[PDB]
């Protein structure tokens, strides 16, 4: 799937986050988010996802306007989509198997054998099957977050959002997560976005980087080009250098 | 400086507009039957858990009236008013503001406190991606365990209360069961003194519980917002609780 | 000149701060030169001390920048409070 | 399977025991160490910030009470009477028991939740690493503000309830005046019933706030326990209440 | 000065956190200890001489030990210490000025004129000049971090314990407290204390470096030595690889 964003406009409540965004997201590519804390990574990714209302934007999925399409049709192309939340979502009140389950009964009416089997199989490409009829709080962090993922991939949907993946801070994890969205990516031939933070880890995964900051695109390119033409606030931004157009209080008498 | 409490004011009040409409949505339609049957689990951490609660304050209040009314009484007609004045008032104002105010603190906090973790942890919100309405899955069988609990509760507080009345109204202190029985019997008339004790507790149990979902289910995602919005279920519920039950007496009884 | 000399602790620090004031009461322009060299190390309020006693008179551009220990210029200049105090 | 509740009633004893040694080591008279002025702040969120609420309640029980009692006395004929119940109502079992609960309450659960937000946060282990000890800069001041602050505000709801009591119960329903103020007097006494309603919010002030700082404060830092312990909280707290209630009223009066 | 820590045994909730720890926090040195999330870092500085209670083993401060020796020794002792717990902590209900002064009234008895310009030094020396009069909650998260150091900096303490401040930032904020360990550190003589998940910046700033799991130190050296030995934990740790003595739960059938 092609995402068309234009000339996006959000407001939340009266702050402006985003002021005309124009994004591409490129079919069977990884594409990156990067920029400062605090400036809407999130928001966009709601946006592009059809949860929010845009101000006057433009949201195409393979060219369809989200806003004129029939609840038939927007209930159908939930299923073209999973994400992976910023905490790992997960439901606390059912055990694992209803977690990666539960997407299923939102689409199919199937029997409760194949539903059985389709979650031993998720559960096993991401290396969680002998998790099986635990309750999710009872894991250990790795776990738990491997756990929401499957959920995310459970329906084979053409896209998937990760939101601050490599903000983990265990250095194993962060190797396998890593690992994951690259196997995960070929196995099942998966258009990705990765938006996240500390640059060592997005730069080398992205094919594609578009660097936002105050509701503006700031630059974009591939990692190469992005060092290319790397305006100052690129390039201290993707160096984390010190000296950049970065401001604190000073005066004195 | 004075307009701070001009902005306080004006939305807070906006505020009660959207719970208002929060309340059409949930109420005006519920079509998914098939996942209603779930609401008997519901139940369980509304109505079962709080049985404990209710039953040890009705047997205290229960005792007390029978202490209080006893002292006064002696003077006037305990052989006859102990029954008469246990039953009305368990009847007609306590069972429905006392069990109302326990309820109002332990269901109502714990309810408010789990929509917003619901909402907090940024769980609720994947649920729209994947087409599934959380207002037909994790509001609806909360805001119905709250209508069905609060009234058999209310019965459960009063019929202990009763207990407690003549455990040391008649048994310890010297009155005849005969009248004690007889009295209650002369003066309690289904229709309507505990049919007004029901009418009462289903008006709060709505109004009660729809509060602490409404503010559970908060705009602000900051986790300052969860202590804020549990203290503000008890205030809210708790003072509208009296006023409705002001204006209900007053017009059942005048 | 009249030199403000020894540790400047915590403990004594209000003796210490008085001790200036009254030399600043005997005022002089140029202001006096105070050879801080003669003080104990280690003490960032003995430049707390430093800054109010030439406060005092903060038309008067009494600037000592020789006379400063190396610890005390080296906390001067890492705190960005460098000035031309040079003469 | 049975163990389980075996060892619930068994942490939560063991919980009494270290609450009660808490009590012991932060009531002894050391605070003066530093200045009171942070008592005097802290009283405005504990007493002042509650007034507006204790103040609504106080009026719709003097309502209630005025219109209740009033069809049950123009069966006896005998309307001296609601100057004597009015009064003997709210200075014996309601200001003490509606203000103790709509106390804490709020004020209960916001210092629950703030107290334990502190240890949360780590900004209580930064004071110990500083030097200065938490229970004389933060526990101390809260825990008395809160004794203070309750029994005067019961004061204020049986003040405003029986104004309230008189507002319906003489002025719109057509009771000669002078039996009701004569009524107060015969026979209720300032040196006796008003004295016993203050001895008993003093005993509910301890029990309420004790409960409120424990449960904020001595807790290992899970980040789902602030929430649960400002449930906890109003429940204790609500129990404790009523079963002192009845022992005290039980002597007072017996 | 030098601080020693020995035989160091600790049980929490029923489990070791530490087993026979033995460490050399070197003076003037930056000491830093890394390893994976959730295995006591926190604990581990808090039992350096704070308020845990460790069941054996010795704290050695000037190489004595601090247990019993003496009440008023102690009480003075404890003004030679400044920390960042996690997040920082600042007080809500008092104002960067005031959050800055407040330790000074544990140790001294000073005129308001005194305490007033020791605050504005050390804002200065983190950037914070003029900010005196907000109170704290109004602050963007960067600074937050820097008013709570100007308060561990305030009474010219000789260790500074920076408790994870690397584990979840933004790139800006990261070049700023790394600048501000390196000026202050030779500003100020200190010894410092870095525990943190992220190794690539550990590795970078520490002269000595503890690697620690599982209750045992498991590996130490500088970071240049650490890479010579190859012990399969702290190979795996320290690189990132997701293989290694980590697990998956999976059997095929
Ligand atoms: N209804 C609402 N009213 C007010 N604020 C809201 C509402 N809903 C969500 N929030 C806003 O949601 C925004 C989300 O974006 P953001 O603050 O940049 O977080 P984020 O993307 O996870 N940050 P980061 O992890 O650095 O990328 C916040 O700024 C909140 O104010
Ligand atoms: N006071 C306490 N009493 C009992 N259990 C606690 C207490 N505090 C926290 N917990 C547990 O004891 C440990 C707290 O310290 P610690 O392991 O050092 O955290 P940490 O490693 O810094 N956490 P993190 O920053 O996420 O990696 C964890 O294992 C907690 O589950």
């Amino acid at each position: 799937s092609l995402i068309e964003v234009k000339n996006l406009s959000f407001n939340r409540g009266e702050r402006v986050i985003y002021d005309n965004i124009s994004l591409n997201i490129r079919r069977g590519q990884i594409t990156a988010i990067m920029g400062p804390s605090g400036t809407g990574k999130t928001t966009l990714l709601r946006l592009i996802g059809g949860q929010l209302v845009p101000d006057q934007g433009e949201v195409l999925l393979d060219g369809k306007d989200i806003a004129q399409m029939s609840r038939q049709e927007l209930f159908a192309a939930r299923a073209r989509m999973g994400m992976l939340f910023q905490s790992g979502a997960l439901f606390t009140d059912m055990s694992v198997y209803e977690n990666v389950a539960f997407p299923i009964r939102a689409h199919t009416k199937l029997s409760e054998n194949l539903i059985a089997e389709l979650v031993a199989l998720k559960l096993e490409s991401v290396g969680l099957r002998g998790t099986e009829q635990l309750m999710p709080t009872e894991l250990s962090g790795g776990m738990n977050r491997r756990v929401a993922l499957a959920r995310a991939i459970a329906l084979d949907p053409d896209l998937i959002m990760y939101d601050e993946p490599f903000a983990g801070q265990d250095p194993i994890v962060k190797g396998v997560l890593t690992r994951l969205i690259r196997s995960l990516r070929e196995a099942l031939d998966l258009t990705t976005i990765i938006v996240s933070h500390d640059v060592p880890e997005t730069l080398s995964i992205a094919d594609y980087i578009y660097v936002v900051a105050e509701g503006k695109i700031q630059g974009e390119g591939t990692p190469e080009e992005l060092q290319a033409y790397a305006s100052p606030f690129v390039k201290q931004f993707l160096t984390g250098s010190a000296e950049g157009p970065v401001e604190y209080q000073f005066s004195h008498q | 400086t004075i307009a701070w409490l001009g902005r306080l004011v004006i939305e807070r009040i906006r505020g009660i507009g959207v719970a208002a409409l929060m309340l059409l949505q949930i109420i005006f339609s519920l079509p998914s039957a098939g996942g209603f049957g779930r609401f008997v689990y519901q139940m369980h951490r509304v109505g079962v858990m709080s049985l404990l609660i209710i039953t040890v304050s009705g047997l205290f209040i229960g005792l007390v009236l029978g202490l209080q009314g006893y002292s006064i009484l002696v003077n006037v007609g305990s052989e006859s008013m102990l029954g008469t004045m246990v039953s009305l008032t368990l009847l007609r104002e306590l069972a429905p503001v006392v069990a109302a105010l326990l309820f109002a603190g332990r269901a109502g906090s714990a309810l408010t406190a789990e929509i917003g973790s619901m909402k907090q942890s940024e769980q609720l919100a994947s649920m729209e991606m994947i087409g599934v309405d959380p207002l037909k899955q994790i509001v609806s069988p909360r805001l119905w365990a709250g209508i069905v609990s609060l009234p058999m509760l209310t019965v459960i507080f009063a019929a202990i209360g009763i207990v407690g009345g003549k455990l040391v109204g008649v048994d310890f202190l010297g009155v005849d069961e005969g009248s004690f029985w007889s009295g209650m019997q002369n003066n309690v008339q289904f229709g309507h003194d505990v049919v007004n004790g029901i009418i009462k507790s289903i008006v709060f149990a709505l109004l009660c519980t729809w509060i602490a979902v409404f503010q559970g289910y908060a705009c602000d995602p900051t986790p300052e917002g969860i202590a804020t919005a549990m203290t503000r279920t008890v205030v809210y519920s708790s003072l509208c609780v009296l006023g409705f039950d002001f204006v209900l007496t007053a017009v059942m009884f005048g | 000149e009249l030199v403000v000399s020894g540790k400047i602790d915590f403990e004594n620090a209000e003796q210490q701060y008085q001790a200036g004031l009254a030399i600043i009461k005997k005022q002089t322009s140029f202001p006096l030169i105070v050879d801080l060299k003669q003080l104990e190390h280690g003490n960032t309020l003995a430049l707390a001390v430093l800054v109010q006693w030439l406060r005092q008179t903060p038309q008067k551009s009494g600037l000592h920048f020789k006379n400063v220990p190396e610890k005390m210029l080296k906390i001067i200049q890492a705190c960005h409070l460098q000035e031309d105090l040079h003469l």
